[PDB]
């Protein structure tokens, strides 16, 4: 919620104006495979 | 603007693909991600990262966010 008292406010606008990637899933990025 | 001494380093913990090193990551900007919502995956993810450093660089640098959880 933008409803913050500091810089962290600023951020939810800047991620969402754009398309960036929610913490979840379906990232660009992969997790590490331990490999044997 | 980059022309001459920016008070922001490009390093910043960040790498230009693979996001914020969450391990090399600073906690004063953890502290400010972890609000703002972007959590450690969202940290090490391209595009997300990447407009989280240009936002970081859109108030001026590392300091200036600093200033603004004691300001805003």
């Amino acid at each position: 919620g933008h409803m913050l008292p500091d810089v962290a406010q600023r951020l939810m606008q800047h991620l969402a104006e754009h398309g960036i990637q929610p913490a979840r899933n379906m990232a660009e990025h992969i997790p590490p495979a331990p490999n044997w | 603007g980059h022309m001459s001494g920016f008070k922001h380093v490009s390093h910043v913990g960040w790498d230009p693909q693979n996001g914020f090193d969450v391990n090399n990551l600073d906690p004063d900007l953890r502290s400010l991600f972890s609000r703002a919502g972007i959590s450690e995956a969202q940290l090490t993810d391209a595009e997300t990262s990447k407009l989280i450093y240009d936002f970081i660089e859109d108030q001026g640098g590392l300091e200036a966010v600093r200033q603004e959880m004691r300001r805003q």
